[PDB]
């Protein structure tokens, strides 16, 4: 229970992080689309764990 | 219809425009190359059959019935080029076509990144402001009394001066900025 | 779908309505008819949290299949035998329903023939 | 309430004794300090109001309006200092003085416990705005706009004075705390019918009601920017506060005397939104949008349910902030191109990108994008009107569709498309205009985190 | 921690894990990793913060309001007694609203917790919700935005007159 | 930058459907002068494209071979 | 033959099907020359004001000001109350108001009559 | 090779405004967040307790957070 | 600007009509004001009510997006006839034929949906059977009462 | 100028290709049975979708 | 390096993309053949369908009268 | 994507297309050879030539500019102006 809800909420927070990253930026971002893509891949893994819990 | 330099469309212009529209729509109906080639030759034969007709009323009636025939057999949606009006990428890059007068409002801190470009811009502006009075004096004496009859502009007659009203059609933005 | 044409294009006195069925007593023509037997307890279906439309007369195979699915993680292809057993018993229940419909159709035909004979004399 | 009145009147010697170049700095600084000080009114209780004295009190309805007024004054000082750049110094000090006097009257209006003192301040607010409009307005018809505004307000409000004096003579007091406990039912007669009309028509004119709204697309248009901000943001809400205070005495005659104005204001918002669809003027379009939103508030107050009251006060605060920001953006465009025509200056996103972002945010809050307090107020009013009757959902849905239509039509016309070729004086956005836009936007977005402080006295 | 009587909850019954297959489930390994990497540092940090909190201790109290006479024993146009009665009635109105909130939270918790068999196992919560909603509707509904104790007294008097007439015509 | 175009003598319409269009028009009595312009699409790497069934059956040989090998391996593995 | 293209309000006749397009008479040629002369004179004025290097502002268009003044500030001076204006005003001004009034009054009367008999289900309604 | 100048409007002033806004927000945002963290960690919240007999609390002793009590 | 360039009232004599035609920059023969029914138009010209999509896209307009020229008389409903709004371009099919075809299609689909609702499809099966009195307690019935026993036999 | 040799396009199309090959099988074998699947039907009703697509 | 564009000719191809396309087409056809060899029931039919005309009236309980 | 253009490539491609035309002898045409006079072509031949060059370069030449394109040099200059080459 303490892993399920933690991983779901951290998937949502992980998705919302790059918006704040680009809003508080001054210089030109170093390959920002790569940063967003890496963030989404990590969020896909992090949200993939609780579905395995639900399937089990 | 709507022309800058002429007040009307001639008969031959109407025939040529009809020929081009009919061939484009026939290409739209006949998507393969060999089939379009065959039917384009048939259409060209039809257009060449009545080429030597001297009766003006008969040629006018032939043109009118040809336009009716084209309107009956047009494609519901013909092939439009991507940059042609009505196309998929028509006026797509208009958001990137920033006019050149916005460079005069740049801060000097970011003007120092391009020294040679801004030097060339300064000498271009010097040339324009030097030539403006000469070109408006040329335009003043070439317009007939009663206003211009068409929208065509004259070139520069003598040596040294630029054609009148040249700045905004030379410094226009590129197609892909 | 021949019964669709027999009810709509044909006559509705022979073909039974599906919305109101059966219209005959279950002892009609069936001496010492027995009931169906429920294997799964009401509490057993209650605490296994089966869907209310899924708690039919063959939920014991469903409970066995769900336990097999839970205990075989992460092997998601581990057991198809319990799924096949549940599906076969579903097929048997569907065959029972088809038998009930055919019985109702034959009883309606027999009643129609009886009234036709009764009109033939009286 | 003397701890806010006295610094406001002390702003007057501050602007009349400052240097020739330091009037804006001093007035803005000290008004921002008093605006920070105004947060002490949030000591509200679940049962009792915050009663200061015999003359002043402030419950949870008047507190958001007070905080909005005291925050709005430095915004008007920042906005109005570019078009008054070349003005005489004495006239500049007179302009700032009229703004200070208007803020003083407004903060004395929302806290008046007696109803006749509320009336006196509510009609003392007429003079500074009329003077501002008719003196510092830019057009010919600012005089006609002032005449229309003044005479609509006074013709609506003189029977209110007569009816309030009648209530004083009949009941014995006009104190709002007394009248909560001494109130009596008002039976059905012709005398009470004209009592209801006399007590209601002043605030129906000031809000405005559809059909009495003819002064608004004039006073909102020929005014300067500070005048338009204070007219859209605060002055329309005096009518809402008046109907919220005065409906207590008008029961149970409201339940059938409110039918014609409910039909006027339900159909009126459709008409004003449709007018917004075909407007050639940006300022007039914003004014008609204000008419539609205040019609929504009129319906919410007239059906008199708790959800309607909470939606009405939230919608009042939200529309004040949004209309002020929209008027500021339109004024910035007017300073750039020296014309109010919406079709003239187009495609400004390629030239002014951050201003285009501010335009997008203001348009998004105009069409009630959740979870903004605009949507909270509009949603609560929609729920209460659905409880009133079911075809109100048809009317509200049509209004929402047309509202989104004209807001995005505003945005697409002004910001998107191909830019105008012959306009070449589009300067980059100043820090002052961007600071003004952000000071309009950030409180509006922050209030969605704690929306309970703008939900009226029956939250 | 909260009070488990106002917010009831049945005892948790979890089944034992039976690994029928030989494939290792990743959930146990992920739980071990979660306890090693996440639970232990958070627990240590909370222990340090609670140690800091235990050095100084101060208390806050729940406000108690004594009962004053209600609006039924107030003279008409007597602002003092009516003021106290109105304040008391408004406080009880707020408390009744939060009681209805408590029962609604109970109902939602039962509906989520019981799973697919919620229609059978949440009968008592539905009955409590129905009773408390009927009481709230009979006490506070249809009063308007200008509700007061006098309006509620008038509504209760009208309902009692209707009940007395109904029991007279049925006698 | 600079690109070199191929030869233009090599675009001959023979062996293409444009030759069929040529003989149909010759039977009628007409000609296509632009036939040599379109002759590139019918020659070279763009000639003799697959049909629809051959497009759906792309890689069917190796898929079938792998299926046969895997089925034989599963047959031997069960014993 | 071919089906004749009938024009509508929302689908205009094409310029290639207009019988007046093929007119060659000298009056129409004179008219087209005059229209081209007006257009060319106005374009010359605009381009003279447009290409000035010493100009930094807005080339004011009197046609746009004329359009806005006609759309806004001429309607009431050029308004005369007659049968058509009064009829349209009574149809579009008091028509919908009366219609919606009767609709809402009937609905609320029906609801209030059903409530007082206890025929309307209001079991869980405590929000209003 | 073949790099062309891209004509764009002056982006200096917009970036300057955004930098000024961020700096002036953070100038008090960072100390307030640090102070709130230090209040929460070291001072801490209050604990609910029953009123002792004969003792009347002050009006600010009915709230939990230290900042709300202040 | 001046007060003699602004619009005015309806012209009656041909002299003021010619003056107005010169004011709006159009020929006197092509200048037609709105009819004088008191709607409030004044002497503003009645242009042929065509959308901007029908203009020539290849012409060099002063305003290219609007397809509008500087100084040209501006239509009364130009903000309605922009390229973002109502189009009046000719269609490949006559308007009446598209209207009747679409209406006939929608009406026929609605009629056949009604007919299919009247005569549905099904399968030759009886009702589904559920144990424990058709799941009386599972469906929310109270246990203190006793339901009528639903008995399903074998077949 | 026909080219498709970019790692981004190839990799994205490859991932969605593997998904469109196996994801239906994996998901339909992993989800729990929330209803009763109808699996007894005549031959012509079983072959309706395939025959219609082939036609 | 990149691919040089060609005029009026078949474009240049990498061996990698041809190999990848052929491999994935072969994978798709192998998967279809494998699943049809194993399941063959989700497409063809799970259980036999009994015709109700062949059921005797005795087991349906039809009284001869 | 989008390889650049030059006057040499434009001239070579336009002469390629005009060389594949059967009605023009390839040993006689040049960059400034006229159509009606120097080559003996009708107006329909000019229209078909313009359509062929539109298909070759993938962009549409309007008729009011197509009637005046009478020699290959003007076609080259029109394409160079429309596509903004040698920048
Ligand atoms: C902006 C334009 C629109 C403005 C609309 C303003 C409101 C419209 C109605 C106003 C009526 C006048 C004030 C009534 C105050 C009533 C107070 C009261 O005690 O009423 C009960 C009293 C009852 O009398 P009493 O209270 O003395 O008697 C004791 C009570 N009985 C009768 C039982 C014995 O009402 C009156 O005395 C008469 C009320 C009606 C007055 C009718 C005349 C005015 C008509 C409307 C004029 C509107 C403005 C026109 C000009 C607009 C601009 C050019
Ligand atoms: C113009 C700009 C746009 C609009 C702005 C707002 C304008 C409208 C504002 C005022 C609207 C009218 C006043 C409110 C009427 C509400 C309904 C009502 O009570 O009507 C009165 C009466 C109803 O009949 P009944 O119930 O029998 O009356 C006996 C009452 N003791 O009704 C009747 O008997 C019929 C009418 C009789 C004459 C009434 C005259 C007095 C009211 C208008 C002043
Ligand atoms: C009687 O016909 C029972 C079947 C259900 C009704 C008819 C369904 C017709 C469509 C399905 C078969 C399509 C065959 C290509």
């Amino acid at each position: 229970m303490n892993l399920f809800s933690s991983l779901t909420l951290v998937t949502l927070i992980l998705l919302t992080m790059p918006i704040a990253a680009i809003n508080f930026n001054t210089h030109k971002f170093t390959n920002y689309p790569l940063y967003v893509k890496t963030t989404i891949s990590c969020a896909f893994i992090t949200s993939m764990i609780p579905t395995m819990m639900f399937i089990h | 219809a709507f022309l800058p330099s002429a007040a009307y469309l001639t008969h031959q212009q109407k025939v040529l425009q009809l020929y081009k529209r009919a061939l484009r729509h026939l290409e739209s109906r006949c998507v393969h190359r060999d089939k379009y080639r065959y039917f384009a030759c048939l259409l060209r034969a039809r257009f060449d059959e009545h080429k030597n007709e001297k009766d003006m009323v008969k040629a006018t009636q032939l043109l009118r019935e040809a336009e009716k025939e084209f309107w009956h057999g047009q494609h519901p949606q013909p092939y439009i080029f991507p940059e042609s009006p009505g196309g998929t990428s028509y006026e797509r890059y208009e958001c990137y076509k920033v006019p050149e007068w916005c460079l005069d409002d740049w801060h000097p801190s970011e003007k120092a990144m391009y020294p040679d470009y801004f030097a060339k811009r300064e000498q271009w502006k010097k040339l324009r402001r030097e030539s403006w009075e000469r070109e408006v004096k040329q335009l003043q004496e070439e317009t007939p009394v009663g206003g211009p009859r068409t929208e065509a502009l004259p070139p520069a007659r003598k040596q040294g001066d630029l054609p009148p009203l040249w700045w905004h059609i030379v410094t226009r933005p590129r197609e892909r900025p | 779908g021949a019964h669709l044409a027999r009810r709509y294009l044909g006559d509705a006195s022979v073909e039974p309505e599906p919305l109101r069925m059966p219209t005959f007593p279950p002892d009609y023509g069936f001496p010492e008819r027995k009931e169906r037997e429920m294997v799964a307890t009401q509490q057993e279906m209650n605490d296994a949290q089966l869907v209310l439309q899924q708690r039919d007369y063959c939920a014991h195979y469903l409970i066995r299949f769900l336990k097999c699915k839970r205990d075989s993680f992460p092997n998601f292809l581990a057991c198809k035998h319990e799924q096949h057993d549940w599906d076969y018993c579903e097929h048997l229940d569907y065959v029972k329903r088809m038998k009930e419909f055919e019985r109702e159709r034959r009883l309606l035909q027999r009643k129609k023939r009886r009234e036709q004979r009764e009109a033939d004399m009286a | 309430m003397l701890k806010y009145i006295i610094p406001t009147m002390m702003l007057m010697p501050l602007t009349w004794l400052s240097k020739n170049s330091m009037i804006w700095i001093n007035t803005t600084l000290h008004s921002l300090l008093i605006s920070l000080t105004s947060l002490l009114l949030l000591n509200q209780f679940g049962d009792n109001s915050l009663n200061f004295s015999l003359t002043f009190f402030s419950d949870s309805l008047s507190t958001p309006l007070l905080i909005l007024t005291m925050w709005l004054l430095p915004l008007m000082l920042m906005a109005s200092q570019h078009h008054l750049s070349k003005e005489n110094l004495a006239r500049k000090k007179l302009f700032i003085s009229m703004l200070i006097l208007l803020q003083l009257f407004l903060i004395m209006t929302f806290t008046a416990t007696e109803l006749i003192f509320f009336y006196i301040m509510f009609e003392a607010t007429l003079v500074p705005t009329l003077i501002i409009i008719t003196r510092w307005g830019n057009q010919t018809e600012r005089l006609n706009a002032g005449l229309y505004f003044l005479f609509y307000t006074l013709a609506g409000s003189l029977p209110l004075l007569v009816a309030l004096i009648y209530i004083q003579n009949t009941m014995g007091s006009l104190n709002f705390l007394i009248l909560q406990y001494w109130v009596q039912p008002m039976p059905n007669s012709w005398s009470n019918t004209f009592m209801w009309l006399a007590c209601m028509m002043a605030f129906m004119v000031k809000m405005p009601l559809y059909g009495l709204h003819l002064w608004l697309p004039k006073a909102h248009v020929e005014a300067p920017i500070a005048g338009s901000m204070v007219l859209a943001a605060i002055l329309l809400k005096l009518g809402g506060y008046g109907m919220m205070r005065i409906t207590l005495l008008l029961n149970p005659i409201t339940d059938f005397m409110a039918y014609p104005f409910i039909m006027l204001s339900l159909w009126g918002m459709i008409m004003t939104s449709s007018i917004c669809l075909r407007q050639t003027d940006l300022k007039s379009l914003i004014a008609y949008s204000s008419v539609s939103h205040m019609a929504l508030v009129i319906v919410a107050i007239l059906i008199q349910t708790p959800w309607s009251y909470m939606g009405a006060t939230a919608l009042m605060i939200a529309h004040g902030l949004t209309s002020s920001m929209l008027f500021c953006l339109a004024n910035s465009n007017y300073e750039r191109v020296h014309s109010r025509t919406m079709i003239l200056a187009r495609g400004l996103q390629t030239l002014l990108p951050l201003m285009a972002a501010w335009w997008l945010l203001a348009s998004l809050t105009n069409l009630a994008l959740p979870p903004s307090i605009n949507l909270i107020g509009e949603l609560f009013v929609v729920m209460s009107t659905f409880s009133w009757s079911n075809i109100t959902i048809i009317l509200m849905g049509l209004n929402m569709v047309i509202t989104a239509l004209y807001s995005l039509y505003m945005l697409i016309t002004t910001q998107r498309g191909k830019h105008t070729h012959h306009i070449n004086n589009i300067l980059p956005s100043f820090t002052r205009e961007n600071a003004l836009m952000s000071l309009h936007m950030l409180p509006l977005l922050l209030l969605s985190l704690n929306p309970k402080i703008i939900l009226g006295p029956l939250y | 921690s909260w009070d488990k009587d106002v917010y009831p909850e049945p005892p948790r019954r979890t089944p034992a894990p039976s690994p029928q297959t030989s494939l290792p489930n990743p959930i146990t390994y992920l739980t071990k990793a979660f306890d090693l990497l996440v639970d232990r540092p958070v627990t240590l940090v909370r222990e340090f913060i609670e140690r800091q909190h235990a050095k100084n201790k101060y208390y806050y109290y729940h406000r108690e309001f004594r009962r004053v006479p209600d609006i039924t024993e107030c003279h008409e146009k007597d602002v003092l007694c009516m003021f106290e009665a109105e304040m008391q009635w408004k406080r009880d109105y707020k408390v009744d609203q939060e009681i209805v909130n408590i029962i609604q939270e109970r109902l939602k918790a039962c509906q989520q917790r019981e799973g697919e068999s919620h229609r059978q196992n949440c009968a008592k919560e539905l009955q409590q919700f129905t009773q408390v909603v009927k009481a709230y509707q009979d006490r506070y509904h249809d009063l308007g935005a200008h509700y007061s104790a006098r309006k509620c007294l008038a509504k209760q008097k009208q309902r009692m007159l209707a009940e007395r007439k109904a029991t007279k015509e049925a006698a | 930058s600079k690109m070199e175009l191929p030869d233009y003598k090599q675009w001959k319409i023979e062996g293409t459907p444009l030759e069929t269009v040529q003989e149909k028009l010759a039977a009628r009595g007409l000609r296509d002068p632009w036939g040599r312009n379109e002759a590139w699409r019918y020659m070279g790497g763009f000639a003799n494209n697959v049909s629809f069934v051959g497009a759906l059956l792309k890689g069917f040989k190796w898929g079938f071979a792998a299926f046969v090998v895997a089925v034989g391996a599963e047959y031997y593995l069960e014993s | 033959s071919f089906p004749k293209y009938e024009p509508s309000r929302l689908a205009s006749l094409p310029t290639t099907l207009d019988p007046a397009e093929y007119d060659i008479s000298s009056e129409t040629r004179k008219a087209q020359a005059e229209r081209l002369a007006i257009r060319s004179r106005l374009k010359r004025e605009y381009q003279l004001q447009y290409n000035d290097p010493s100009r930094r502002g807005v080339v004011e268009d009197p046609a746009l000001i004329r359009w806005t003044c006609a759309r806004s500030a001429n309607v009431y001076p050029n308004f005369r109350p007659n049968t058509k204006t009064s009829l349209l005003g009574a149809l579009f001004g008091i028509g919908p108001l009366i219609f919606w009034y009767y609709v809402f009054k009937t609905d609320r009367d029906r609801k209030e009559k059903l409530i007082q008999e206890g025929k309307l289900d209001r079991t869980f309604n405590i929000s209003y | 090779g073949k790099r062309l100048f891209i004509i764009k409007p002056s982006g200096f002033y917009d970036k300057r405004f955004l930098k000024l806004l961020r700096f002036y927000i953070l100038l008090t945002g960072i100390p307030v967040v640090i102070g709130i963290t230090l209040i929460n960690v070291f001072i801490g919240e209050a604990e609910l307790a029953e009123i002792p007999e004969g003792y009347v609390p002050e009006h600010w002793e009915y709230f939990k957070h230290p900042i709300s009590r202040w | 600007i001046t007060k003699d360039m602004l619009p005015g009232p309806y012209p009656k004599t041909p002299e003021e009509r010619a003056a107005a035609a010169k004011k709006y920059n159009m020929r006197v023969e092509d200048y037609e004001p709105y009819p004088d029914d008191g709607m409030g138009y004044g002497d503003y010209p009645k242009l042929p009510d065509r959308s901007q999509q029908e203009r020539d896209p290849w012409y060099d307009w002063d305003h290219p997006d609007l397809r509008l020229n500087w100084g040209e008389p501006m239509h009364w409903d130009l903000d309605m006839y922009i390229r973002n709004r109502v189009d009046t371009s000719p269609t490949p099919v006559n308007w009446n034929l598209m209207c009747k075809h679409l209406f006939g299609f929608v009406a026929f689909m609605l009629f056949m949906f009604w007919v299919g609702e009247t005569y549905p499809t099904y399968q030759p099966v009886g009702p589904k059977q559920y144990p424990y009195n058709n799941l009386y307690l599972e469906r929310g019935g109270d246990p203190n009462k006793e339901p009528e026993p639903v008995v399903h036999y074998e077949i | 100028n026909i080219n498709e040799n970019n790692p981004f396009l190839i990799n994205s199309i490859k991932r969605l290709l593997i998904g469109s090959l196996f994801a239906g099988f994996i998901i339909s074998n992993n989800i729990p049975p929330m209803t009763i699947p109808q699996m007894t039907m005549p031959h012509y009703l079983k072959m309706t979708a395939l025959t219609v697509t082939i036609l | 390096a990149h691919i040089e564009p060609r005029y009026r000719q078949f474009p240049q191809l990498t061996r990698s993309q041809v190999i990848q396309a052929e491999f994935f087409s072969a994978t798709m056809w192998f998967w279809i053949l494998w699943r049809f060899w194993h399941d063959s029931d989700a497409v063809l039919g799970h259980f036999p369908y009994p015709d109700p005309s062949q059921w005797t009236d005795e087991e349906l309980g039809i009284p001869p009268d | 994507d989008a390889p650049p253009l030059t006057l040499e490539g434009i001239k070579d491609r336009v002469l390629y297309v005009l060389k594949l035309y059967d009605k023009i002898d390839p040993e006689k045409l040049s960059v400034n050879s006229h159509f009606m006079k120097d080559l003996g072509l009708d107006s329909l031949d000019q229209v078909e030539i313009i359509m062929a060059m539109e298909d070759e370069f993938g962009f549409e030449i309007p008729d009011i500019d197509a009637e005046k394109l009478m020699c290959p040099q003007e076609i080259v200059d029109y394409i160079a102006d429309k596509k903004d080459v040698y920048e």
